[PDB]
């Protein structure tokens, strides 16, 4: 990126924001004065045989 | 059975990427997967006559990667709108299999299938669906009697869903309010586990606020 | 007019991909795609009386594919240099439609709209063109006293980007602290939203920080 | 009208990607993409009783688009067997435009549309659901009367395809092969375009290597 | 980008090849000992020539 | 038994991309799917009575999936890493059933199989691995008298990839070309297809130059 802001902070970094047409139109807007409802993404269990790293 | 549920689980992984879920939403023409994998779970419930699960099992983890799966795809905006138009059957399965379990029976299934439906409900007509699928607050009523707080948390967590957004407003949402558990919610409020304690007491919170 | 929506619609999906993004810039025919998106955007928004928008069959569709496009192609490097180069009446045509659509007015195309002017700030000359359009800052301030939250957290995360370039936020000064609304970025960082909050609350402290230092 | 063609043409442009392709299936369920796209075609070819092309005009531009991006989808496996399964209607209206388009009549249209079913000729369901087309062998004939040199390639192209792989083989593949117009192909096959001359050389060296 | 053998003739070089459901299942075996029958990838027209 | 097959086609699709191929290495049930894999086709061809190449039907649709997986692994540098280190029996098992399948049957599986060893070959280990394996050169040899090109192509390949790198091939040349078949490889040398054409062409220019 030769042009680009590339910002002098860390924490103040500067993030793109992407749209879909599910996410925009299918989708309730669930982001509120009250909070945001966000979706869950589940992993898989780690069974009870868990032996260490 | 061994090898089934070493293929589910591998795809409950990967399944955590929308490029995948995307990537999956074509083979379900072909090869029938979200249609045969609520016969699976409605068959895996079945199968539990007289007790109640087995956990470390070959069979226990085939049917968790299957709702870690639907979950998975819910969790991304095409795969809850997909859910919605194609496997309507599937959510059945879903809404079906809770009312199905007894409680403290399939403690871990309980918990992914809620999560999917909580998904599925941040798509306009997948909130309608679930909604006004038959027995719905009846079924919301019988899976808070569960003694399980993450199985409680997650019907709370779906009830909260359902209490936010329009839904019409003219008592059709106002009825929905009024016909909850409110002592059950109340009692959750002042419960000692903490994630149970705060999903209560911010659905109690919205119940004020949209009274 | 089912079929054109379905196109735009097909290529909003694909969009979200660098790859695809590219592929766009590259095909000698983008040029006359983002010239006439903006007098699409521009007539569907003179074509409403008020009223809500009714998801209008494939025409509401059409501009959200549009504006889902154009926030798609800012989004990657390559996009936000193209558009700044290339199509300025297209950025032109963004900020005199969020001035033209009135609070509560298609709220799903000015949160598009606003995503997409965030996202060509990033590039230096986009910032630049932004800051220094016209009723910039009285466009910013009356944003802000939109009701939904949505459109409040990309106004506020839009100045946060301006505000984050000293530089450039050094032409447009005296305006920003004399009509500033630090009254409702106060309030926005009370709110039970946390990402609506935390962005007035990190605007706040910004703000705050440039007047002393 | 203008704006419809513009975007149709940049999804020509980035569907000749897998990853594209592979994006474009699933849309089609909430969209009717395909199924519109044919009645779109369909509404082309009908619109134009008379002028053999009205070439540049923005509604040729957007169905060259439509067909184009027809064939880059049935390029991909996925998308030649997502069509067959799928969009059949659209492989009928394809196949029907074929035989309602007179010779000389749209030519870079006919090209592109026999691209695709040679495409979707790859996959073996879609050999089967193209040869057992109703006037599929008249078609071929037909096609093949056609003037202009690349019509008449992406025909023997398409013969070739149907030509090779076992339709069985017995003699459903048997008499096929005797109702081709053999004396045009031997006609094609001394021509002065080279591109044709070759493919027409090369059905025949096939024709004459199964004749029993 | 370390275990692997990095050839230096690179006119002969070692290239991967990878397997789809469709590729392999519903296509027809087309690499034949006739020849092989390969998918036309279209691409837009550049109207008015290049500039 | 059809479900698995459709989760183990899904999985054969998504492994086409790098990314979905790290994402599966990086998983706790990786190494028992990759170990109960060669168990499964091992099994599928224990079975046949000649009757078709495959069966069809899922079980050999399942198989394919297995094969494509492990081709679509082996293509990504980590993946033919990590099948040299972690999945040697599994090489094992593909290197036996090539030799345990007659010519003609299950013409498809062969393929896919010999794709992934030549994708393992990739790796150095890997080629180590696959050329120090018992009968290896008789394999080779009894691969080429297969009727079908495409199996004769992808033998063509991968003994091509074990003559570039001369340190493994100054290892096994007493046993390569004093057993290398001259009435099969001499004969394929024909224009026919392209692909074969250029195939046997290339290892022309490299296996007689010995000097
Ligand atoms: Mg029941
Ligand atoms: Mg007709």
């Amino acid at each position: 990126n030769e042009f680009d802001r590339i910002i002098e902070n860390q924490e103040k970094s500067l993030k793109a924001s992407k749209s879909t047409p599910d996410g925009t139109i299918k989708d309730r807007r669930l982001f509120m004065h009250h909070v945001s409802l966000e979706p869950i993404t589940t992993v898989p269990f780690r069974t009870t045989k868990e032996r260490q790293e | 059975a061994e090898m089934g549920a070493a293929a589910c689980t591998l795809l409950w992984g990967v399944s955590s990427s929308e490029e995948v879920v995307k990537a999956i939403l074509g083979g379900d023409k072909a090869l029938k997967f979200f249609s045969i994998t609520g016969q699976t779970m409605e068959s895996f419930v079945k199968s539990l006559d007289g007790d109640v699960q087995e956990l470390d099992s070959d069979e226990s983890q085939f049917v968790f990667a299957l709702a870690g799966i639907v979950t998975n795809v819910a969790a991304i905006a095409c795969g809850r709108e997909f859910l919605v138009n194609s496997s309507r059957v599937l959510l059945d399965t879903i809404l079906q299999l809770l009312g199905d379990l007894k409680p403290g029976q399939c403690t871990k299934l309980k918990v992914l299938m809620l999560m999917s439906l909580y998904n599925v409900s941040i798509n306009l007509k997948g909130l309608k669906y679930i909604s006004e699928s038959p027995g719905f607050i009846p079924l919301l009523w019988w899976l808070l009697s569960d003694p399980d707080a993450e199985v409680c948390l997650h019907v709370l967590r779906l009830v909260q869903s359902v209490v936010l957004e329009p839904e019409v407003f003219s008592k059709s949402a106002s009825e929905f309010r009024s016909s909850l558990p409110l002592q059950r919610i109340l009692a959750m409020s002042k419960s000692r586990n903490p994630r149970l304690q705060t999903a209560a007491q911010e659905l109690l919170e919205d119940l004020r606020t949209l009274e």
